[PDB]
């Protein structure tokens, strides 16, 4: 039976084959395969034998060649920096990690008692019997602990685990190899982006210097050296695309700056040692409108219900509470204040001292307050915040449909390359939480609605019917332009101020428009159908290529159910499924920013629009010019 | 085919309503970029418009509100501020619209939690109506079946 089971694939006999069958119709670790898969077997499954324990299986760090199942004794897994890990019994099987994902061994197999015997399946005969169907949910355990869930939806994927362990994962599967040098950046990226939601760099940089100077307790002295240096390697990969992610925001984190500083030092020493790291180390010595930081400051003007005013110097990331600080600090208080946002129409909002970075998340026309909670509901708008009295149709009207389309995608495109794709998850999982700014974010959505209400300000400030439509037909027209340049943001902001209620009303204005125009408007209106989740505009834009600025309203809903439809953490353990999802939507922008884009009065007027964002004003307006 | 639109204010549960009526939370991933993201089958197709996410976006109600035919005016029993929001929403349908009357449901979501209460059931009676909770699965098909009927 053990001979038979020793002899080689191409020697076992049919009753030898017809025997071992039977045996393997036994062994729980192969029952849920088919009657075909479990035949092919019986001439595959080699016997092996050792017989002191203590008897090291395979290093970590190894390339792996064989799946192993126990059939007496017992043996410890065992992960450099963490000792024994769990122990693996009668009847279980391991090793299929290393083969499936053709990754190095994710730990070390050693035995832990006297004369233990396995069945192998060795690399070629896995390859072709097994890949496809055992082991397509793996569930490692640590400490009688879950800690890693993987799934075959090629190689595995993680589903959910804890955030060392997922950390650990990545690390351990990064292709070093130099013709996959963009496929592993892209595994990566779902990590890197979204480490900050379950895996802060509070503990994230801690454990990359961990992992950096882990040695390993399995092999010669040269199997250990170098299964150091390419942990190592890989080590420095992932920094290298942490810090790639982060950019110029590295400044807002002084714990990640520290370790950036200290992380380059240890490289760098040795590099001096080692005589290695020659292409990662100069990289990595690079590392060690504009768009707004966090650490920059604003003076913003905080108002009292009188209307008088304070000017207060702040950082863009502080907190309301310190907000509350720098006014109770200038004006001298100790009157328990409350920071008010309100809208032109005299709508009101009482801010937390929780909420962060609050002066980009005003209206285009909203102040902000500082009274005490006796004083909200007497608050009453300045006349500032009401917009302008008179249009600026004598202006832009003598100016070209194309160049204001131009002049207005040339500075949606500075205003959409200010957004850092960290600043959409902060966004998403909410500020508060970071304690970091989105205020180039905060500023291009606020752009939509500034657009927008451009539009309807100026058809309800413009008296002369007759011109009126002259104003219709110059939207249209800009609009179309905007398409043209795939900027689909301000098309679609041109035709719903178009669609506003105030503009839309006006009757004798849209029957004396000529039926070309109305024709191109009716396209236009269609575009944004809501049907079958936005079908009509999620298909013209995905025709276009990357050049263009994406309907942001509708990526901000994609992120925002995203967010609410999947839960963070299941069972304890890390949903990757949800951050993969995340990090896919967040990558679309990118997608989008991945080409560049192809008349000093045109372009101040763009830049420097006047609106009225008051509803009811513009209704007003829009009835006494068409009762 | 038949077109529903779920509005409020933020923070009041209306995408948690949305998700619980088409799919489901925890038991199936939810992927709100498909075709079928927003549409269930009940013997009648619902595509649910939802402003959650979007509320800082007027021209995205608006846009919903004209396309729609049934409303779902949401909030929350933990916040004094948004039954006193819901005025504003019921008049916008009547602009959009343009038209006279609009089959429209109350819903008063959150309940399960009553020691953070500090609306009233009281308030709601007046203006159908329900004390729904998406995250506790109470009532979340009712609001939806309400304004099919309507
Ligand atoms: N917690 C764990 N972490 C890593 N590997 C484990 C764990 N528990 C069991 N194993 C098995 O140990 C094997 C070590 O080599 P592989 O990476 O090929 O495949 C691994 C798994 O099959």
């Amino acid at each position: 039976m053990r001979m038979i089971l020793r002899k080689p694939p191409g020697q076992r006999t049919v009753d030898d084959l017809e025997i071992i069958y039977d045996e393997l119709l036994h062994i729980k670790a192969l029952s849920h395969l088919s009657t075909t898969v479990k035949r092919e077997l019986a001439g595959v499954l080699i016997f092996e034998s050792h017989a002191k324990g203590g008897t090291v299986l395979f290093n970590q760090g190894e390339e792996g060649t064989s799946w192993y199942i126990i059939l007496k004794g017992s043996v410890n897994v065992v992960i450099y920096g963490k000792g024994v890990v769990c122990t693996l019994h009668e009847g279980d099987d391991f090793g299929q990690l290393a083969l499936v994902n053709d990754a190095p061994r994710a730990a070390s197999i050693v035995l832990r008692e006297d004369n233990c015997h396995f069945l192998r399946v060795d690399k070629e005969d896995f390859n072709r019997i097994l890949r496809d169907v055992e082991a397509n949910t793996v569930r490692l355990k640590e400490h009688d602990q879950d800690v890693l869930v993987l799934e075959k939806v090629q190689k595995y994927t993680v589903m959910s685990g804890t955030p060392e362990k997922i950390l650990e994962h990545f690390l351990e599967t990064i292709r070093l190899e130099p013709s996959l040098n963009e496929a592993t950046d892209s595994v990566l990226n779902d990590f890197v982006m979204m480490h900050c939601v379950f895996m802060p760099n509070t503990q994230l940089c801690p454990a990359l210097v961990a992992h950096y100077h882990a040695q390993p307790s399995q092999g010669t002295e040269q199997e250990r050296m170098d299964y150091a240096l390419n942990n190592k390697r890989r080590v420095i990969r992932l920094v290298l695309q942490w810090a790639a992610m982060y950019g110029d925001l590295l400044q807002e984190d002084d714990v990640a700056m520290a370790f950036l500083e200290e992380f380059y030092v240890s490289v760098s020493d040795d590099a001096r040692m080692m005589a290695a790291f020659k292409e990662q180390l100069p990289e990595l010595e690079k590392i060690v409108r504009q768009p707004i930081r966090g650490s920059d400051e604003v003076l913003f003007k905080v108002y009292c219900i009188d209307h008088t005013y304070t000017t207060i110097r702040v950082p863009v990331a502080a907190s309301v509470k310190e907000v509350i600080s720098a006014v109770a600090d200038k004006l001298g208080s100790g009157e328990g204040l409350i920071i008010v946002k309100m809208n032109s129409g005299g709508e009101k909002v009482v801010l937390k001292s929780n909420d962060v970075s609050v002066f980009t998340t005003l209206t285009i026309n909203g102040r902000l307050f500082a009274c005490p909670r006796e004083q909200f509901d007497s608050l009453t708008p300045l006349p500032e915040q009401e917009g302008p009295t008179t249009g600026t149709v004598g202006t832009f009207e003598l100016m070209s449909s194309k160049d204001l389309a131009y002049q207005m995608t040339t500075y949606d495109w500075e205003l959409f390359n200010c957004v850092h794709e960290l600043e959409l998850i902060y966004h998403t999982f909410g500020r508060h939480n970071f304690k970091k700014t989105t205020a180039n974010l905060d500023l291009f959505l606020r752009r939509f609605n500034e657009i927008q209400f451009w539009v309807v300000t100026e058809v309800c400030l413009c008296s002369q019917l007759s011109k009126r439509v002259q104003l219709l037909k110059k939207f249209i027209k800009i609009a179309a332009h905007c398409k043209e340049y795939k900027n689909l943001n301000s098309f679609f902001a041109i035709v719903m101020g178009l669609s506003n209620v105030a503009v839309s009303r006006l009757a004798l204005t849209w029957e004396k428009l000529p039926s070309k125009f109305k024709k191109f408007y009716a396209e236009f209106e269609s575009l944004m159908d809501p049907s079958r989740n936005h079908r009509a505009y999620r298909l013209t834009a995905a025709k276009l290529e990357p050049p263009l600025i994406p309907f942001m309203p509708l990526l901000i809903k994609d992120m925002t159910f995203t967010h609410e439809g999947n839960k963070t953490f299941i069972d304890n353990l890390v949903n990757f499924e949800k951050m993969r999802m995340i990090a896919n939507t967040a990558r679309t922008v990118r997608y989008y920013r991945s080409q560049p884009f192809n008349h000093q009065d045109v372009r101040s007027y763009v830049r420097q629009l006047n609106v009225i964002d008051n509803q009811r004003t513009l209704s007003q307006m829009s009835h006494r010019l068409e009762p | 085919e038949y077109k529903l639109v779920v509005l409020g204010s933020g923070g009041v549960g209306k995408s948690a309503l949305t998700v619980q009526f088409v799919q489901g939370i925890f038991v199936e991933k939810y992927d709100p970029t498909i075709e079928d993201s927003y549409r269930k089958q009940v013997q009648c197709m619902l595509e649910i418009l939802d402003t959650a996410g979007t509320e800082q976006f007027t021209a995205m109600r608006d846009l919903y509100m004209k396309n729609g035919q049934g409303f779902a005016l949401v909030y929350s029993i933990t916040a004094q501020s948004t039954f006193n929001d819901l005025q504003d929403l019921r008049e916008q349908i009547l602009r959009v619209k343009d038209t006279d009357d609009v089959p429209m449901i109350l819903v008063g979501n959150k309940c399960d939690l009553e020691d953070e209460r500090v609306v009233g059931k009281e308030q709601g009676q007046n203006l159908a109506f329900l004390e729904s909770s998406a995250k506790s699965k109470i009532n979340v098909n009712e609001i939806f079946y309400d304004l099919v009927r309507q």
